[PDB]
């Protein structure tokens, strides 16, 4: 029954470890996302100051 | 014998699991009486103990060596629980580098003793001859210089090496003393025999650096 | 040990394996929500101060 118990559990272990791997993936993308979605607000804010300057 | 021993030549991918980090393997060194006791207990030692893992991978006279697989957090509970039952855990994981280095230690140690022994037997034999040629060089020198000190002139001496058959040395030594002894002393002469080595006294050591008993003519005794 | 006990331990063990992975993965992606916000506000706040 030794290689019956080990096997059910090894299948679980590779599926478990892959779920953990998915979360780290998510976590790396969110940190990239931060810079992308911050970069998009800064360049809209820039031409907004310029608009009220060019009126001035 | 298990008390420091961790196995590394009986590895297998399923009797020794560690490939992620969830599962690990703890080995338990169990006395023979206690073998049944382990087969019954193994599951209860901690929670999450893998089913039917308890098998004797190796066995010796005093001890039977088991593998059990379980979850890593649970290894602390497992080990303490094992020691109450009066087993002795032996900790070995299936990290790749561990298995390899212990195996290496056996091999590297056999190769060091092996090479060395061949050079060492050879080195002594080669040393033996050289120190033999050198021992006789001093004696020849020693005897020559001494002869000059005791007889004076002529500087041309009649010199021999006499092979004595084993256990006739004492009888040989005496005969030489009677004949030739008068030359180096007609009163500084007594009968003597054989060679006795000591640190009780310094007498009877036949030497020109410590006080000894004066021989009536130059004679040195070589024992092989 | 006996066949009833070995199936009883088998269901219990793989319950833990997954559960630990799921729990860990949940802390990991939760932190990811927090880091996105802080660092996103910092990147904006820093450069909107330069533009001013």
């Amino acid at each position: 029954s030794q290689k019956n118990g080990i096997a059910t559990l090894l299948q679980a272990e590779k599926e478990a470890h892959e779920i953990v791997s998915k979360a780290r993936k998510y976590r790396q993308d969110k940190l990239k996302q931060a810079k992308t979605d911050a970069a998009k607000e800064i360049d809209s804010y820039k031409i907004q100051k310029d608009k009220e300057l060019k009126e001035f | 014998d298990l008390s420091v021993r961790s196995l590394h030549d009986i590895v297998k991918p399923e009797d020794f699991v560690l490939n992620s980090e969830h599962l690990t393997t703890v080995l338990v060194a169990v006395p023979k009486s206690l073998k049944s006791d382990f087969e019954k207990s193994y599951e209860t030692l901690s929670k999450n103990v893998v089913p039917a893992s308890a098998s004797v991978i190796a066995e010796d006279a005093e001890y039977v060596l088991f593998n059990v697989h379980l979850f890593k957090k649970n290894v602390q509970e497992f080990t303490t629980a094992a020691r109450e039952k009066k087993f002795i855990p032996r900790e070995f994981n299936y990290s790749e580098e561990l298995i390899d280095q212990l195996k290496k230690e056996h091999d590297s140690a056999a190769s060091l003793e092996q090479s060395l022994r061949v050079q060492l037997v050879r080195l002594a034999k080669t040393a033996y001859v050289d120190v033999f040629i050198n021992w006789f060089h001093i004696k020849a020198l020693r005897v020559y210089v001494e002869s000059v000190l005791r007889y004076g002139l002529p500087p041309h001496f009649n010199i021999k090496i006499i092979a004595v058959p084993p256990k006739n040395l004492s009888k040989c030594k005496s005969e030489l003393i009677d004949a030739f002894g008068f030359l180096g002393g007609n009163a500084f002469m007594k009968d003597k025999k054989g060679k006795i080595n000591k640190q009780d006294t310094s007498l009877h050591q036949y030497a020109s650096l410590v006080d000894t008993e004066y021989e009536p003519f130059v004679m040195y005794i070589i024992n092989l | 040990l006996t066949p009833n006990q070995v199936n009883d331990e088998l269901n219990k063990m793989q319950a833990f394996i997954r559960k630990e992975a799921e729990e860990k993965a949940k802390e990991i992606q939760l932190k990811a929500d927090q880091e996105y916000e802080i660092e996103k506000t910092n990147i904006v706040r820093n450069e909107t101060n330069n533009i001013d």
